[PDB]
């Protein structure tokens, strides 16, 4: 289309900003004669011109408009200003707008009215406003609920819909009488009847604070909900299905909510504004929550919570969850990002600060050590590509709801988190929430972008007379501008040091260019034979200080507890050193760097920087390791192996080694949990535990084995009396079905099928993946599609599952390729969760065969693109040429050192 | 947003 | 290549006529500096000039020639002729001619003799002169053998390598003295040291009757011998290795091979003419057997039988070979083809008179009765396909080696044989035997088309005062020069017959016309109630007769005992009753017809002639059906139904299915058999019994599953007492494979690499592929191509085994599309088997996907082609497609139906 | 020829 239009043009004009709206809106929770569940609604924006124009361009998606005085809508003066005439309307569908062209110009620094009319469908789509259903008995229960964020608000009314147009809102909702109309503020007076028909209310909102489009919700449903005022005076009520409440499933939310968002109105010495903060589970929800100021909306599943039959990994989620969307109210609701392109400011904070509110709650579980895990190693997998993208993308890149919605990824959120974690380490935590305490004052109400961030706590160092090398701003550009991450190689014979931007596959392409050269500055931290010595900054490509150089038997380690977002490379020397250490007494190194001893010399191997039997040598001492995070962080970083050699010679041997290498960690939680009567005291011991039996059973134990089928056939006897511990379920029902067959598998459906809780059915649903029948998985494919069988929420979740299995794998690749328009039209082309699933059916790739598939499955399907899968679908191409370099190259040693170290 |  | 050269086009001209030829060839059975095994000869062919020509052309294939007197070649007169001078030589090796261009042209009605010395490699390439090798002990045996068939001679020695250019062959070998020379004839005279070397023996033998060239054998080895004189004086002795022949391993081909060649000479009333008939097993062979003149070669697997550890079925396989190569010494080497497009008049008299021999010799066995599964039934597959071909192709059209090759295929074989069985069922086998000895001796030692045999079976009716409808000409012209055959529709209220070309997709293209217009004169046996009725000749596409009327409770079926090479369909009134009878008293019913109402039901089901689920309903009987034959032909139908849906939803409830039908059968043998004591007598309960036990254990019938896993574990446990039945071994093996893992399948291949028969490795070899492991399966792919882990002769068979897995099958279908340069070139693509891995592979095709797969391999490979696959290929296309539309018209009633049927 |  024309692009000299500015309708044509996906970025408002910056010609119109909007003051307030009121908005009213009426869900139809019955079909109507067509078989459509729709709503209705009107709105009137008040909006001032900033420069004259004589059109009015403003968001309006699948919403039909009702005449009014001869037109779409009706353009008032504010204050005395008299508009021009309304010419004619136009919907125009790719950059979603509505478009009001005028017979004259609008006045600058003059005021207007807009009043519309609309109708839309309330579609199970689970955008915009939309339905979510469940059964309560045989009764149909149909709410009405949104979700805006990204670009959805406009999908409910007519707005200007781009975070920084923040204005306030006056919500109406008319409803069936008998049910409770929920927003983000709380009702202004009485529900009344409504006048027409008194079988509905009307319920009118407080206005909200200043606030972005996409955190606004709106509510009707029969739900019911625990209450318990926080200790700020905010009352915080917890709201779900009624059966779920009145069975108590509300209570551990209740007990965390209140006390998190008063432990972060604390620390950031920031209060929370608002009267109210509900929480509340939806049936069928796209996202796991979503922040919706003084209305967090969430999966049941990242709400509820049932003692008796929810694992603590399904605790730990409900609370990081809960923290997690609480920290947004500060850093992404009070502040907000000016554009998409910078949104690590809302989820990056979001998911640093997640850990700090669930550690205030849950003491104990010791969850910030985790970060390493789920924030670091995560995101650095996607950072070590060409076709990776800097924490803050140019604004100018990032322009279409798919290229918005592809944003929200590893990088904005653990890279994000990594960054902020690295951070805090080198101003303290102290200096760092002064900054941050600063930055939430100055811009409340507003819109930021991370040169505002640097500002602020740049404040904080000035006032601390912290000497840094540079400033905030020139240290934390060089993480932020850039993609990326260094390694840092250390020569221990002379103390040198050096960096260079870490790539998993040396022959990749990198096209972005970098104003800093994929030079950083960097925090280093480091230890002597466990001794933690002074900091040092590496602020060239090389430098040499003594810190770093070694004699005798000492040896040292960089970035002590993994603090700082690079990976470290020794002389092979050092590296010998370590290895012999870790025979030694290998608890004489902290337990986060032995995961990071681990998980670098993998990557290392594959980028070619130390040879592979390193990196397997690394594991030699994982026999006699208990601890929950060194396994872990190898089970991850041998994923990579089972990817690449799971249909290979090399995979047997793979597996006897880890069958060698679990089997005593296994016999040990055997005897500790009294033949599996007990689980341990401590959550990462919980954890180890967890891995160990899942480690044990993949790999041919036959003491595990017997256990997870034994287990599963006593449930099978007695399906109302499960025998099987919460923490156990998962990776029992995954194995029994692996182990068995027709019958295992029917009663895991069934019981799926009629499940009454979120967290049961989940473990059921990703179980039922496990089966080695081809023809099974390809029945339960077909199961995935068909939403009166599996919610259209978990459809491509369950693919996912699916094509994890060895035996999934071509089923699925075969079935992406053959239906790729209905994926993309109909399971969220333009969606947050489209990137997973490109991502897990081609990181098997590693054959020229398999190469050409991808290839062709781009040409093929260029007219309909890959929406927000579009840079996934880059990262399998070069990951995929990668692979089938490594195992050109591994194949033969690897199978040879599995082979000679598993016996 | 958890992307979940 | 310039088509207006003769040396360019594929047959050689008409100018030229061999007489006779001398051939010695000197084969060095140890490497040379070069590493490689070499031969040298020396040949001179006399011939006579039919037409005067300025070009000798004549066939040669990789020999490289020493030049004698200036040229390649010395040319000289016989009886005064004075032939020109040679201009010069060229190789052409397209059409595969040494071309002696000549200074004058040769004299119409003339003789010359033309002489040559040459070398080629003595290679592991299993065809001309080649090597095969093998151990005893630690000793490395090489052995120099022959396959020439089709176009291979000319890769041994230069010849008019034709099968219509007969000549006599005088044969010296120059050979070490510790080894023996065989050849055709006898040896002319004593063996005498080689004057330059002593170490090498001359072995010259008598001269051979006038014969083609593709039936030349020349053999130099260590082997011994048992031997007997048969009783029509014609001395017959077993060759093989050493041990074999020491073990007792020879004696049944000895038992069997004397009786049944004078069996032939009787029957036909045609003396065997040579000296002695040798049978010679090779370690080393591309095909099953050949049936060289005085020579006949075979594999191990088809001529050595050893009493305690080969199956009944392998003794089956060694008298049924033995029996064909026999019968060829009359059809193909006394009397041979014209030219290759009418192979069947070898072949199909083989495949046919095979039975007849190995009845004689095992006449409690009942072999002739298994025609209607081996060769009629196996047919009807590919030739009720569009792309199928005549018995009889046009000559025109097959001109290379790769179309010649690709003719030894299942129409060749098979159907030859069914309408050789029916042409003896309509004239009586005494009219047929007589009408055939008036062929052998009329057309001995000379060369025949398919309307020479039609002539002196005419004489034989003549003089018999047979009447039929019209001449043998003309009634079998119409099942030899039009490809395919009818169904015969019966309507039993009427009386009324109906004939059309059977067609398995009513939507193909038969792109090849007859003149017949594909309409048969059909000879129609039938019973009604279990009584024979008056044979009807069916001439006309409709008739009327009462022999087809019913009335009250009568059934008819047509074709008793299916000794027409044609399928019936019914009313569906007249099905029921069959359908009765089969539930009242299915013995009422000929046990050979029981296999036709199955096989039909469901080939007619294929074409939308019947519903699916009367054909369906057509196997509820098999519950108490005993005999081996018809539950072979519902296994055989139903691998169909495997192949379309396993891969699918419908698979369960299918194999729920088998297993309820066969679960009475499995427990009748178990009982019957002493818990697996004893093998029952008679020979087809031995084989019901296999199909019992292979059909309880694929479909899940828990006792056979323990039953196989148990006796497999006992062997393991005592590798040297092998516990199992050999008649079960196989069985056993591969389903032990299939519910175990990484043990068994090392035990198994341990056991195969150090096996010492090769009806044993057979069976280990086809077992391993019959892991349900990916990796296990992709390991063993990889030694299917390694000569040292597997011999080449078997490499594509086991590939086969492997697709046939359904979780093969993605494997080798990738594995065929990215590796197809090396499977032509190096694996037989001009070859006979070659055929066999393309149908194998895409035979589970029932996708869009598939097939644009297919077609994309068709396209991406135009310029290697597809040598003796190109049809294959064709077939191929047209079968996905008719997949992929019947795969939507049944997946639901299929479904459906054995969902309701297997409870 | 058997194909075997
Ligand atoms: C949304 O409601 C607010 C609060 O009632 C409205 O704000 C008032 O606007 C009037 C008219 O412009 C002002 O004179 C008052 O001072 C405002 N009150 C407050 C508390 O700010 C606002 O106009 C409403 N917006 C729409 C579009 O209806
Ligand atoms: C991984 O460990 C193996 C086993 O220790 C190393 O190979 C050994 O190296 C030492 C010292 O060079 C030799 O003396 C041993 O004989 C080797 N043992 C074996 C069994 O091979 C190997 O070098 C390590 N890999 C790397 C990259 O350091
Ligand atoms: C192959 O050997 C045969 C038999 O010794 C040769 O046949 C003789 O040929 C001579 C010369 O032409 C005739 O005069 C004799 O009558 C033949 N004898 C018989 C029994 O037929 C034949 O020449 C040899 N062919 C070659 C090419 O060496
Ligand atoms: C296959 O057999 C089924 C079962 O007998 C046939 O369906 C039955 O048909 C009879 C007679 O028409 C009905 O009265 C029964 O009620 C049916 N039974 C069931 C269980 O459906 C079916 O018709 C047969 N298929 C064909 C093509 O004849
Ligand atoms: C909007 O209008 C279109 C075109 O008339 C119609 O198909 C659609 O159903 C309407 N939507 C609703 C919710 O009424
Ligand atoms: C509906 O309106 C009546 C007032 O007429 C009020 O008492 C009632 O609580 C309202 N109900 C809801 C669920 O809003
Ligand atoms: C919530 O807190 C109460 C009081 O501390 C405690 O008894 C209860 O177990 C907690 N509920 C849950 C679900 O953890
Ligand atoms: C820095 O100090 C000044 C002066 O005391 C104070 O006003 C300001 O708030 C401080 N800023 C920060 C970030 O601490
Ligand atoms: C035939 O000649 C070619 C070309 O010199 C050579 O490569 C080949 O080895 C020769 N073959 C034999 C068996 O000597
Ligand atoms: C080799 O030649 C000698 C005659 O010198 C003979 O006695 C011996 O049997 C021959 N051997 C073979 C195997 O042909
Ligand atoms: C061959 O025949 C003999 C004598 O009839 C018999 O004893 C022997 O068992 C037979 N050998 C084989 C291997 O069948
Ligand atoms: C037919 O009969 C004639 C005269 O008796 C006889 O010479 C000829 O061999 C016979 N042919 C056949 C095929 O029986
Ligand atoms: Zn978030
Ligand atoms: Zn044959």
């Amino acid at each position: 289309p024309d692009q000299s239009k500015a309708w044509n043009r996906y970025r408002l004009p910056n010609t119109l900003k909007p003051d307030s709206y009121r908005v009213t809106l009426r869900p139809y929770l019955t079909p109507n004669d067509r078989g459509l569940y729709v709503f209705k609604g009107s709105s009137t924006v008040r909006f001032t011109c900033k420069e004259a124009t004589d059109v009015i361009i403003i968001h309006s998606k699948k919403l039909n408009y009702t005449l009014s005085q001869g037109h779409r809508v009706v353009l008032r003066g504010v204050g005395g200003s008299q508009p021009p005439d309304i010419d004619k309307t136009e919907l125009v569908e790719p950059t979603e707008y509505l478009v009001v062209h005028l017979k004259g110009s609008l006045v600058k620094d003059s005021q207007y009215e807009m009043d519309s009319e609309f109708e839309g469908e309330l579609a199970d789509d689970l955008a915009g406003f939309y339905r979510s259903e469940y059964m309560e008995g045989n009764v149909r229960k149909v709410v009405a609920t949104t979700q805006m964020q990204a670009a959805d608000a406009r999908k409910s009314f007519p707005c200007f819909d781009e975070p920084a147009m923040k204005a306030e809102f006056n919500i109406t909702l008319i409803h069936p009488k008998d049910l409770t109309a929920l927003s983000n503020m709380l009702p202004k007076g009485p529900s009344t009847p409504l006048p027409e028909d008194p079988n509905w209310n009307v319920t009118e909102f407080h206005t909200t604070p200043k606030m972005s489009t996409y955190l606004l919700a709106f509510i009707v449903s029969e739900f019911d909900y625990v209450e318990k005022q926080a200790s700020n005076g905010v009352l915080i009520r917890i709201w779900a299905r009624p059966s779920a409440i009145a069975a108590g499933h509300g209570d551990y939310a209740l007990n965390v909510t209140g006390p998190i968002l008063n432990f972060f109105a604390g620390h950031y010495d920031t209060p929370y504004p608002l009267p109210k903060s509900d929480q509340i589970g939806l049936p069928d929800f796209n996202a796991g929550a979503m922040e919706n100021w003084g209305l967090v909306t969430y999966r049941e599943n990242s709400l509820l919570f049932d003692p008796l039959s929810s694992s603590s990994s399904n605790k730990e989620r409900v609370v990081t969850v809960i923290a997690h969307e609480l920290a947004h109210q500060w850093f992404g609701n009070l502040v907000t990002i000016e554009w998409w392109n910078d949104l690590w400011l809302n989820e990056g904070f979001a998911s640093y600060v997640e850990y700090l509110g669930a550690d205030y709650a849950e003491p104990t579980w010791n969850l910030k050590d985790l970060m390493v895990l789920n924030d670091v190693y995560r995101v650095m997998a996607v950072d070590a590509l060409a076709s990776s993208h800097p924490l803050s993308t140019p604004a100018s890149e990032i322009n279409t709801p798919a290229q918005i919605s592809e944003l929200f990824d590893a990088i904005s959120y653990s890279k994000g988190a990594s960054v902020l974690r690295m951070l805090s380490s080198f101003l303290s935590e102290d200096v760092f929430k002064q900054g941050l305490a600063s930055y939430l004052h100055t811009f409340a109400y507003q819109n930021t972008i991370y040169l505002n961030l640097w500002d602020h706590l740049q404040e904080a160092v000035n006032n601390r007379s912290i000497q840094l090398p540079t400033t905030v701003r020139d240290i934390m550009n060089r993480w932020t501008l850039q993609m990326g991450f260094p390694v840092i190689t250390v020569d221990t014979s002379t103390g040198t040091l050096s960096q260079e931007h870490f790539l998993l596959d040396p022959d990749s392409n990198v096209t972005r260019p970098s104003e800093f050269n994929y030079v950083w500055i960097v925090p280093i931290t480091s230890i002597r034979d466990g001794r933690q010595q002074q900091d040092y900054w590496l602020i060239d490509v090389r430098a040499q200080n003594d810190l770093f150089s070694t004699s005798g038997n000492e040896w040292v380690l960089l970035n002590l507890n993994v603090t700082g977002y690079y990976r470290v490379n020794y002389d092979e020397e050092n590296w010998r050193k370590i290895q012999t250490q870790l025979q030694r007494d290998h608890s004489a190194i902290p337990v986060i760097n032995r995961a990071q001893i681990i998980n670098d010399a993998f990557n290392l191997a594959s980028a070619h920087k130390v040879p592979v039997t390193l990196a397997l040598n690394n594991t030699l001492f994982l026999i006699e390791e208990r601890q929950y995070m060194p396994w872990e962080a190898a089970l991850s970083s041998l994923s990579y192996f089972k990817l690449m050699f799971d249909r290979s010679e090399v995979y047997g041997p793979m597996k006897n080694y880890l069958k060698k290498q679990v089997t005593p960690l296994f016999i040990h939680f055997r005897n500790n949990t009294n033949n599996w009567r007990e689980i341990p005291e401590n959550l990462m011991d919980q954890y180890s535990e967890v891995n160990a039996i899942s480690t044990a059973c993949s790999n041919g134990v036959p003491e595990c084995e017997e256990m997870v089928s034994g287990l599963f056939k006593q449930w099978m006897e007695n399906p109302n009396n499960n025998p099987i511990h919460p923490n156990l379920r998962s990776t029992v029902y995954c194995n029994a079905i692996a182990q068995g067959g027709e019958e295992e598998w029917d009663f895991a459906w069934e019981q799926f099928r009629n499940a009454t809780l979120v967290n049961e059915a989940d473990k059921l649903r990703a179980a039922l993946a496990c089966s080695k029948e081809l023809w099974i998985l390809n029945r339960y494919l077909s199961y995935t599609l068909n939403p009166d069988l599996i919610r259209k929420q978990d459809a491509t979740s369950t693919i996912i599952s699916i094509t994890n299995n060895v035996i999934g794998q071509g089923l699925v690749w075969d079935f992406v390729q053959s239906n790729w328009k209905k994926l993309f039209n109909d399971y969220g082309g333009g969606s947050f969760s489209f990137s997973n699933l490109i991502q897990a059916v081609t990181r098997r790739f590693s054959t020229e065969y398999e190469l050409q598939q991808l290839e062709q499955f781009k040409k093929d399907n260029e007219e309909t693109g890959f929406g927000s899968g579009t840079r996934a679908l880059e990262q399998a191409l070069e990951k995929t040429k990668a692979n089938i370099k490594w195992v050109k190259e591994n194949k033969e040693v690897v199978l040879q050192w599995f082979t000679e170290n598993s016996k | 947003x958890v992307v979940d």
